[PDB]
């Protein structure tokens, strides 16, 4: 079973680096070609360079050209993604891919991928408020997550016991740099005053748990 | 580089996208499969044969410089987005193109819209988010309008949208207005005024500041 | 935007055909008759030990650059 | 008798072989130092593409002869 895992991505600065790993496994790197390929959130997928590691044959797409470095490393069985004079645009979730002669020219399997997140904020939890439900026979209530960096965050409600009704929305970036996304759910009109709603917020970049209890004002 | 288009079918559905990518490209072309927060499967390669376990309503034409895939009859599975990559043989270059997202078609539904006044809790830091909710409707083009003291807002407010719910096939909006403290502080009335297919005319949800 | 395949029959002649990856076995025993005067339903193509089916491409069958395939005639 | 195997960087291979040794035999071999698997093997010999079920002494290769090799590594 081949699989191709990548890793090193995380948060930098504009104008800083990042090394980007990707470790093959049931295959050999220099058998095919490996690929970079790259999509930043909401967006489509970008090309951004391959290596042959049997010649060392590299090429790169323009947006990228002079200041992104693809190699290998054959006895590691591993490619390698060095980014400099990084900056904002660059911000997505990068893929290893391979390519072997019988797909001619397709790239056949493709990892998880990693999260490279490019800019000048300074990580930060989550500030947890309450979307209170107000005063047909059904009730909306949520919490607003607001002002954290980088994505990703979690929200679950009642520890994962409530799961019906539950939107979690696309983060947004706001003008400041910092992410905020709310998570709404519906509940029944008729069970607010013998079920407490608290929803559960857990950012790993900051290391910040929130649990958040939801109430008519 | 952009956002994906759409398309909306129903299960049972023939559908033809065709790629545009570049110009004289090859011929070896191929079209990918990805799902939400998962990675691409590679569907087609030189542009009309069947990867490994592809099902046989795939295919793959060309004609002229325009390569098509087609799914003869969608399936539940089939409900993603999907790119076609090409390949300059000069250039050694490969380029991905737009991204077509076929979505499900079912009912028109109008939007449940409620709004939010912000938390006493957030005004003590300055700020105030006035949220304004649209619950699961069809189709996903829905219009949110701001109304403060009946000025009409545009620049400060933010859209997010969920992705076509697994289940019902609804979609879900919020639009969040921002304000400082001293502006929210400045005025009385709120309003997100909800266009939409499935609504006669527009709904408007207000509350008057601080008396609920 | 094709690439050199060769095409070999008992007699020892070898055809040199320029074919897509993504042209149909059908188009290919169309090619032969241009160049040998072969009518195409009177043609078996064979390549790795297999018959080739002709609605099916030269990609379907992993054929590659300077690849033979061999040819066996009707009767 | 040795052979040897030129590649496109300009690096010679080394093989042991016998006469009676194939050219599906031979690729093989390349495999056990190279690591690259057959199907993605493409062998010359003075200009001529060698055919996997035919012995070294049927295209007539002998002792220290140099044959060239081209690899799949893109499908095109």
């Amino acid at each position: 079973e081949v699989q191709l895992v990548e890793s090193g991505g995380g948060l930098v600065q504009p104008g800083g680096s990042l090394r980007l790993s990707c470790a093959a496994s049931g295959f050999n790197v220099k058998t095919g070609l490996i690929h970079w390929v790259r999509q930043a959130p909401g967006k489509g997928l970008e090309w951004v360079a391959y290596i042959s590691p049997y010649y060392g044959s590299t090429s790169y797409a323009d947006s990228v050209k002079g200041r992104f470095t693809i190699s290998a490393d054959t006895s590691k069985n591993t490619a390698y993604l060095q980014m400099n004079s990084l900056r904002a645009e660059d911000t997505a979730v990068y893929y290893c891919a391979r390519e072997y002669y019988r797909w001619y020219t397709a790239i056949d399997y493709w990892g998880q991928g990693t999260l490279v997140t490019v800019s000048s904020a300074s990580t930060k939890g989550p500030s947890v408020f309450p979307l209170a439900p107000s005063s047909g026979g059904t009730a909306a209530l949520g919490c607003l997550v607001k002002d954290y960096f980088p994505e990703p965050v979690t929200v679950s409600w009642n520890s994962g016991a409530l799961t019906s009704g539950v939107h979690t929305f696309p983060a947004v970036l706001q003008s400041s740099g910092l992410y905020s996304l709310s998570s709404v759910v519906t509940v029944p009109s008729s069970s607010l005053g013998t079920q407490t709603y608290i929803c559960n917020v857990n950012h790993k970049p900051s290391n910040t748990k929130v649990d958040k209890k939801v109430e008519p004002k | 580089t952009q956002s994906p288009s759409s398309l909306s079918a129903s299960v049972g559905d023939r559908v033809t996208i065709t790629c545009r990518a570049s110009q004289s490209v090859s011929s070896a072309v191929a079209w990918y499969q990805q799902k939400p927060g998962k990675a691409p499967k590679l569907l087609i390669y030189s542009a009309s044969s069947l990867y490994s376990g592809v099902p046989s309503r795939f295919s793959g034409s060309r004609s002229g410089t325009d390569f098509t895939l087609t799914i003869s009859s969608l399936q539940p599975e089939d409900f993603a987005t999907y790119y076609c990559q090409q390949y300059s043989s000069y250039s050694s270059l490969f380029t991905f193109g737009q991204g077509t997202k076929v979505e499900i078609k079912r009912t028109v539904a109008a939007p449940s819209v409620f709004i939010f006044p912000p938390s006493d809790e957030q005004l003590k830091s300055g700020t105030a988010s006035v949220v304004c909710l649209l619950n699961n409707f069809y189709p996903r083009e829905a219009k949110v309008q701001w109304k403060v003291d009946n000025a009409l807002q545009s620049g400060n407010s933010q859209e997010s949208v969920t992705e076509q719910d697994s289940k019902d096939s609804t979609y879900s909006l919020s639009s969040t207005l921002t304000l400082s403290k001293a502006d929210y502080e400045k005025h009385k009335v709120y309003a997100c005024e909800v266009t939409h297919q499935g609504l006669s005319s527009p709904v408007t949800k207000s509350f008057n500041r601080g008396e609920c | 935007s094709h690439m050199q395949i060769f095409v070999k029959t008992l007699t020892g002649k070898t055809i040199t055909l320029e074919v897509e990856p993504s042209d149909t076995i059908e188009n290919v025993k169309a090619k032969i008759q241009d160049k040998e005067g072969i009518p195409p339903d009177q043609q078996r193509l064979i390549f790795a030990g297999k018959q080739l089916e002709d609605g099916r491409t030269l990609s379907d069958y992993n054929i590659q650059k300077e690849s033979t395939l061999h040819l066996v005639l009707r009767l």
